[PDB]
């Protein structure tokens, strides 16, 4: 989904192996805000949220707590008490096309800055200059912005970039979303330690 | 007799449970929704709405003919035992399911 | 009226100071939408020069800059050099008009 | 990259109706906000600022010009033609065509300023003589 009308997904009850995706090394941009990225499937959150978007790798940056400029604060906006994490990867050879892929727009203007992670529900049009539109698109009274010109033979921040942010959401509720149960092989006639799934 | 329907307001406006046996499979939601002042049930007018529902699951059919059933709300965790026997007598209901719902249950009208 | 008023030719010796006057009316160098400089050869393509009154465009010396009182406006060339031969136009939009009025222009020679 | 051409005929009579084409590279004149305008230089003068029209259609006219002006565009050829009607020896001059590009300086205000002030590319200028 383009950046304006980004696609949330919820998350809940079933098994995440995380050290195969941030093992995998296979994004360019990984980076966790709260809580340790490194191997902390470890815990039972009760949500797990994953928005994702394009943008342009010139604007990678922008999309972060507390970080401000077009995208921040008319497309996406993340607060900075953020427990969560960011994934993003250049996908050039998938949301390029030769001539250009104008499928992904982006919201150019607004009156007020964006509360935390919304999208492109209402999408409407905002004056731009001096008096009332009162209709079609017109002298200082526009639309947001346009497409992105994702050529193919674009530059690194002109190029197409796909992100994913992940929440955790950790209410007064029945956790279920947890990661590995690390089971080994078990032993006989031994006086041992054991560990019998609880 | 063929379900019960648990929850706070029994509407839209909160999630709640249609445990249904819908006559082939048992099919569970905690989805919201709304009162029906007197839902029958070869028709069924219970699920009047499904706003936005979060929840499915279906399964197997439970299957003169006497039913028991204990309904317990716990820390969040809903459990249900339960027990079949072919009302003078004693016996013991088995466990069957626990359920991380997490919801607020004080009305619990059957469904008919 | 149809045209902002500048006297048609400022010159000086390379270093010096010099400046070109721009006189309009109310409705554009006075309440409009601030004045701009333009800068290039006769007969060709003109190149913004001062953009907002004062605003440089990218590429323009420094030594340019723009100002604007009332209904007149100046630009200065801070240390006149042999690439100021050119002609210099003002610009701005003319609310009562409505439309974007040119400076008839000065001419710069470094004498 | 930006090429702009005027053309058209040298010599026309007066009261009768001048069309002038300007063909361009370097820009679509379907781009949102993007403009086309024609603006007249008359001999030993300054620029005189004639029309404008937008990739929507929408279009403008120099109040006094207004009547006798008229701007179309072809988006097929990146074309656009004024036509002048009751033209008169007054109307001598070099005609220009040329790019708008969106909106204003976009970086600086957000393009919150009409249209900066104007334009910057510019084609090579056609003259136009009215005379019987
Ligand atoms: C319930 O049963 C009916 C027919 O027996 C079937 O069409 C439907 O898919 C089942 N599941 C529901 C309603 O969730
Ligand atoms: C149920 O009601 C109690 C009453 O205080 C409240 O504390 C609890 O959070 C409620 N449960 C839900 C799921 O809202």
């Amino acid at each position: 989904a383009s950046v304006y009308a980004w696609n949330r997904k919820r998350i809940s009850n079933c098994v995440a192996d995380y050290s195969v995706l941030y093992n995998s090394a296979s994004f360019s941009t990984f980076k966790c805000y709260g809580v340790s990225p490194t191997k902390l499937n470890d815990l039972c959150f009760t949500n797990v949220y994953a928005d994702s978007f394009v943008i342009r790798g010139d604007e990678v940056r922008q999309i972060a707590p507390g970080q401000t400029g077009k995208i921040a604060d008319y497309n996406y906006k993340l607060p900075d008490d953020f427990t969560g994490c960011v994934i993003a990867w250049n996908s050039n050879n998938l949301d390029s096309k030769v001539g250009g892929n104008y499928n992904y727009l982006y919201r150019l203007f607004r009156k007020s800055n964006l509360k935390p992670f919304e999208r492109d529900i209402s999408t409407e049009i905002y004056q731009a200059g001096s008096t009332p539109c009162n209709g079609v698109e017109g002298f200082n009274c526009y639309f947001p912005l346009q497409s992105y010109g994702f050529q193919p033979t674009n530059g690194v921040g002109y190029q197409p970039y796909r992100v994913v942010v992940l929440s955790f959401e950790l209410l007064h509720a029945p956790a279920t979303v947890c990661g590995p149960k690390k089971s080994t092989n078990l032993v006989k006639n031994k006086c041992v330690n054991f560990n019998f799934n609880g | 007799i063929r379900g019960w329907i648990f929850g706070t307001t029994l509407d839209s406006k909160t999630q709640s449970l249609l445990i249904v046996n819908n006559a082939t499979n048992v099919v569970i939601k905690v989805c919201e929704f709304q009162f029906c002042n007197d839902p029958f049930l070869s028709e069924f007018r219970v699920y009047s709405s499904a706003n936005n529902c979060t929840f499915e699951y279906v399964s197997q059919p439970f299957l003169k003919n006497l039913r028991e059933f204990v309904f317990k709300n716990i820390d969040g965790y809903f459990k249900i035992y339960s027990k079949h026997t072919p009302p003078q007598g004693f016996s013991a209901l088995e466990p069957l399911v626990d359920l991380p719902i997490g919801i607020n249950i004080t009305r619990f009208q059957t469904l008919l | 009226q149809s045209v902002l008023t500048q006297p048609p030719s400022v010159s000086g010796a390379p270093g010096q100071r010099v400046t070109i006057s721009c006189t309009g009316t109310r409705s554009n160098i006075g309440a409009g939408h601030d004045v701009h400089w333009y800068q290039q050869l006769p007969g060709t393509a003109p190149k913004l020069l001062i953009y907002g009154n004062n605003n440089r465009p990218s590429g323009v010396p420094d030594r340019f800059s723009g100002a604007k009182s009332g209904t007149s406006a100046s630009l200065a060339i801070t240390g006149l050099q042999a690439e100021d031969e050119a002609d210099y136009y003002c610009q701005s939009y003319d609310r009562t008009l409505t439309s974007y009025v040119f400076g008839t222009g000065t001419k710069v020679t470094v004498l | 990259e930006v090429q702009l051409v005027e053309s058209g005929p040298g010599l026309v009579k007066p009261s009768e109706t001048l069309s002038l084409t300007c063909t361009v590279s370097g820009g679509s004149i379907s781009s949102s906000s993007y403009y086309w305008g024609w603006i007249r230089q008359p001999p030993g003068k300054g620029l005189e600022w004639i029309g404008s029209i937008y990739y929507r259609g929408s279009t403008y006219y120099n109040p006094s010009l207004k009547s006798r002006v008229t701007i179309s565009v072809d988006t097929s050829k990146n074309q656009f033609s004024l036509k002048l009607s009751s033209v008169t020896a007054a109307d001598t001059a070099v005609y220009y065509c040329a790019r708008h590009v969106r909106s204003a300086y976009y970086y600086g205000s957000g393009s919150y300023r009409d249209e900066g002030n104007w334009f910057d590319p510019w084609g090579q200028g056609t003259l136009v003589t009215v005379s019987s």
